[PDB]
RNA sequence: GAGGA
């Protein structure tokens, strides 16, 4: 058989329920007041701070305008914010850390006694973990130790 | 090939040629064939530039 | 792309079969040396054993995988804390440069941002688990030219490159006459 | 020739058959590795010692 | 060969928007030792989540994409014994259609 | 591939680290 | 095998001997947790391993496209509808013999006419 | 309409293409013997189909009559070859 | 082959077996440290019933016990009786070293030290797989008959 | 005063389509119903809801207004759900 | 660049 150019004829031829209101809260409350989450990790599955110990305090550990490497503030304040955070007594600690992973899309409800959720926007979240739980660190000395 | 199952051991499945060169190769076979000759033009390049720096 | 930096980790498991003490080592850019596995875990807050396993061997039953971690388990077991890890890297300031280093330079293409040291430890838990995959004969070994590793620049891309570095030479040399116009 | 033709053809297809059936012993397990090499090796030779004969 | 074309990119974020979307456990909450059935789900291989019942993920992904909506030059593999499922809106692949 | 690069990349290579301590840049013009 | 982890501590639980009734003592060298052994066993090498043949059965496996198909009939349930594989061990000296899944019940089942085998 | 889909090759390595459209999967069914030995359809659970195999060669090979009947090397020597021709390269 | 035997395959089979290099590790199937104090009662109550003999007609509380192959110890013609002689006489100084007797429908082979062990008998059951030539010589991988 | 409030507050926590989130954070009214929740905006599409973990443990919520600084501690994660999509309508949005 | 052989 053979390549046939007469099909262009071919076609052509052929052609319990609750509800509640979910008010905002004061823009002044929050101006101070950021709100943020706590995540411990010891497993120790209740964690109760209430119950951890007390007391409980909580605290962070030329010529003209030259040359400068740019960036928006808040990372640069993020940046400037690396004093984590812990529990202590004045025994058994707590440090956070930052998660960076869901501040977008998490609105915390205020589950109060009273029934009205007011929708709180997360501003931070953290990541809390023990330390000095066995104060066994020999940050020098172990160092020497590795090559033994 | 992807035009195959998995774990064919049958002997077109791993490149038994079988028509003739008279009756034309199926696109398998002729793909595996063209593997083969290929393999071919390699071994000849290389084995000239041996054996001449062998010689020399 | 912005300015693409080609930071390459590489991992590696030491000593041959048999060969008593196979010890993992990973590679990080501007270290010194390889530094074993489980202080870069701790470097990432991931302290105790058990959660590295749990970033490792996604099974409970692989104690074929488990007995080939053990040795670097051991091996970590001197350093028990994060900054100390920080403290291995390389002033009141090396623990420092060890974050900034891990923010930055370690696997870029996750997130050169602040908080992802979680995301990090996962994907070089994932990282470890196929290398032990591998090493145990269950995934041969990677082919180098499966045609799907590959990728073509063509006259975009490169002419991307070459753009993208022309353009920073002449935002320099902007920026140095403005200097030179301290008078 | 035609004859001829066909004749080949039934050679190809008794060495399709001898490959299956050594294929399916060594499935059943039952294929038995003569010494010095793997049963795996031991299959992939006869397979393409079988083929080899049915070419020629 | 023929038929062959380059893929040119694309940005990956409303893909992984879409994960999230439809699934995709993220990574900070993935504890494997319970939940020991789910894929992993990369793009371009950057490991963003796991997730269960990969299945229907797979073919809604699919599915979009044959209708325009996801940009026809994407690919998504599922391996289905790795628990894996990559996805690619990487330039630079080269591909033929089908 | 250069239809794209000279539709995308080009102005992403701009939006990029360009200020300078302060200078700015904008839309690209292409003739 | 198995491995042990301080369940306050969470780490290695290494062994140790009583050393006056002389039972084993897992013990964590970062804290002091201890306990026994549930088994006088510690170690196992197995340089010979017939695990890894049949890996990743997963309950999706039936969906997979590339995977042939036979008729033999499921022993367990009884369908002639069944996916089969070799055996994922990817080494050398691995042998041929083939992993039935019947598509019904999902049991596995192989090949083999030698003996039975589970992977 | 999704009647057609870009594959590529890492995609490739999970579907399961059938040559010829229709005898891959017309269903279960005398032979002219100079035709080719085609295998079968012989399998079910299919997913593409190729649009036409020929398109596998690049543009030098699509010069060549027959290549199917060739021995490769000599296809790749007239891949070769082809652009030494003379010819109109251009009509201005 | 010298001319005797310039055809008895049997022969080239003892031959063959004479100089083959052959490794503990390739006969063996898998190896275990045991916690057994008890001098003379195996925890298992299958090398038990070996301690009823291959015990008698300080120590360590430590059983290392290992298992081989029947077919592999067959096709090299190997006896346990043979591979406690070369153990044995490997150490004959730390020791005791029992081992299922070649009938025995499973190949087991037991051995205690006489510390900081459990960790030491690690290097020590390494060594046994690895530095053993149970018989032939080194370098010595296949060999294989021909006509 | 280094030290909390109440710290027990007991509260809960969604994830919403950030479609949807973005407009929260600069009322509303739901059903809340039995294990079967869907929402209803304070408007224009409609929203369900899926209960994630109801054991939300080792975790609650803190707030504040060696550097230390002023703490209050509002309380606990009484529980957590997240949001999905009117869905048609969303969804038809959604694809977007 | 090219490239024949
Ligand atoms: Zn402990
Ligand atoms: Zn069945």
């Amino acid at each position: 058989f053979i390549k046939r150019d007469r099909m262009r004829r071919n076609f052509l031829r052929m052609r319990e329920y609750n509800e509640f209101p979910l008010r905002a809260i004061p823009k002044e409350d929050l101006e101070n007041m950021r709100t943020h989450l706590l995540k411990f990790q010891s497993k120790k599955k209740i964690n109760p701070v209430t119950d951890f110990h007390l007391p409980v305090r909580l605290h962070r550990k030329r010529k003209t305008r030259q040359l400068k490497v740019l960036d928006e503030n808040a990372k640069k304040l993020r940046f400037e914010e690396f004093y984590p955070w812990v529990m202590e007594d004045f025994y058994n600690t707590w440090v956070g850390s930052y998660e960076a992973g869901n501040s977008d899309s998490y609105v915390l409800l205020s589950v109060e006694d009273d029934g009205s959720f007011t929708m709180i926007p997360a501003d931070k979240v953290y990541k809390f973990t023990a330390r000095n739980k066995y104060a066994t660190l020999t940050i020098d000395e172990a160092e020497k130790r590795m090559d033994k | 090939l992807p035009h195959f199952s998995k774990d064919d051991y049958s002997p077109e499945s791993k490149g038994f040629v079988e028509n003739s060169y008279l009756r034309g190769l199926t696109p398998q076979e002729f793909f595996f064939h063209a593997m083969g000759g290929r393999e071919g033009l390699i071994d000849t390049a290389v084995k000239t530039a041996e054996t001449g720096y062998i010689q020399r | 792309k912005g300015s693409r930096f080609i930071s390459t980790l590489q991992v590696k498991l030491y000593g041959r079969e048999g060969s008593s003490a196979r010890t993992i080592k990973a590679t990080l850019p501007y270290i010194k040396q390889d530094i074993p596995i489980v202080i870069i875990f701790r470097a990432l807050g991931i302290i105790p054993d058990g959660e590295i396993l749990e970033h490792i061997c996604y099974d409970v039953n692989d104690w074929q995988m488990l007995e080939m971690l053990k040795p670097c388990v051991e091996d970590g077991f001197v350093i028990q804390d994060r900054e100390t890890a920080l403290d291995f890297i390389g002033k009141e300031k090396r623990i420092q440069y060890a974050k900034d280093i891990l923010q930055k330079e370690f696997l870029p293409h996750i997130t050169q941002l602040e908080g992802f040291e979680s995301r990090k430890a996962f994907f070089l838990g994932y990282m470890i688990n196929r290398l032990l995959l591998c090493a145990l004969d269950r995934k041969d070994q990677d082919d180098r030219d499966h045609f799907g590793k590959k990728r073509l620049d063509l006259a975009g891309p490169l002419l991307a490159q070459l753009f993208k570095t022309l353009f920073k030479k002449l935002t320099k040399d902007i920026f140095r006459y403005m200097q030179r116009t301290v008078e | 020739d035609g004859p001829t033709m066909r004749e080949i053809t039934e050679t190809i297809a008794e060495a399709k058959k001898k490959v299956l059936d050594v294929t399916k012993e060594a499935q059943a397990n039952l294929l038995t590795a003569k010494h010095g090499m793997t049963l795996r090796e031991s299959f992939e030779d006869n397979v393409v010692r079988f083929l080899n004969e049915a070419r020629d | 060969s023929l038929m062959s074309c380059i893929s040119v990119g694309t940005d990956p974020m409303p893909i992984i928007t879409f994960l999230s979307e439809w699934g995709m456990e993220p990574l900070e909450d993935y504890v494997p030792h319970q939940s020991p059935d789910a894929t992993r789900v990369f793009v371009n291989g950057v490991w963003h989540g796991v997730h269960r019942n990969p299945a229907r993920l797979m073919e809604t992904l699919r599915t979009l994409r044959r209708k325009g909506d996801i940009n026809p030059e994407v690919s998504m593999i599922r391996d289905i014994r790795e628990k894996e499922l990559k996805i690619f809106t990487d330039a630079g692949r080269v591909y033929r259609p089908l | 591939s250069f239809n794209q690069f000279v539709d995308y990349t080009l102005q992403d290579i701009i939006c990029e680290d360009s200020t300078l301590i302060e200078i700015s840049f904008g839309k690209i013009y292409v003739t | 095998t198995t491995f042990r982890f301080c369940r306050d501590c969470n780490n290695m639980l290494y062994p140790r001997e009583d050393k006056e009734n002389n039972r084993l003592l897992f013990e964590c060298r970062t804290c002091s947790y201890v306990e026994e052994a549930g088994s006088p066993l510690v170690y196992r090498h197995e340089l010979i391993t017939n695990i890894g043949e049949t890996a990743g059965v997963v309950q999706d496996i039936g969906s997979d496209p590339t995977l042939p198909r036979s008729d033999r009939e499921c022993p367990k349930c009884h369908s002639r509808e069944n996916v089969f594989f070799q055996s994922q061990q990817r080494r050398k000296d691995t042998s041929m013999v083939l992993f039935f899944v019947c598509l019904s019940c999902s049991h596995i089942f192989t090949s083999d006419q030698k003996n039975k085998r589970t992977q | 309409e999704g009647l057609v889909e870009y594959i590529d090759a890492e995609e490739e390595e999970s579907i399961l293409i059938a040559m010829q459209p229709e005898d891959l999967e017309p269903a279960e069914a005398d032979v002219d013997p100079a035709k080719r030995i085609r295998v079968s359809h012989h399998a079910t659970t299919f997913t593409h189909c190729e649009i036409h195999p020929s398109m596998i060669l690049g543009v030098a090979a699509s010069i060549i009559p027959f290549p199917d009947h060739n021995q490769s090397p000599r296809n790749t020597y007239q891949s070769a070859m082809g652009k030494q021709a003379m010819g109109v390269f251009l009509t201005n | 082959l010298e001319p005797g035997h310039a055809a008895d395959q049997e022969q080239a089979k003892l031959i063959r077996s004479a100089i083959e290099h052959t490794t503990l590790k390739s006969v063996t199937i898998a190896s275990e440290i045991y916690y057994d104090p008890d001098p003379r009662s195996t925890v298992i109550p299958e090398d038990e019933e070996i301690i009823q003999l291959h015990f008698s007609l300080q120590q360590s509380p430590w059983l290392l016990r290992l298992e081989l192959d029947r077919a592999a110890m067959n096709d090299k013609d190997l006896t346990m009786g043979q591979v406690g002689e070369r153990i044995k006489q490997t150490f004959k100084n730390d020791l005791f070293v029992i081992w299922s007797e070649d009938n025995d429908e499973k190949l087991i082979i037991r051995c205690r030290v006489v510390a900081e062990e459990d960790h030491m008998l690690k290097k020590i059951e390494n060594t046994m797989l690895e530095n053993i030539t149970l018989r032939g010589v080194e370098n010595i991988e296949r060999v294989v008959m021909m006509k | 005063d280094l030290d909390l409030e109440r710290s027990n507050r007991q509260v809960w926590l969604v994830r919403l389509p950030m479609f949807l989130a973005e407009k929260w954070r600069d009322l509303g009214k739901i059903r809340i119903n039995k294990s079967k929740i869907t929402l209803l905006l304070n408007e224009p599409h409609e929203y369900d809801l899926e209960l994630t973990k109801k054991v939300v443990e080792n975790e609650y919520v803190f707030t504040e207004q060696t550097i230390p600084k002023k703490t209050a501690i509002v309380g606990t994660v009484c529980h957590e759900c997240q949001v999905m999509p009117y869905h048609k309508i969303v969804e038809q949005r959604r694809n977007i």
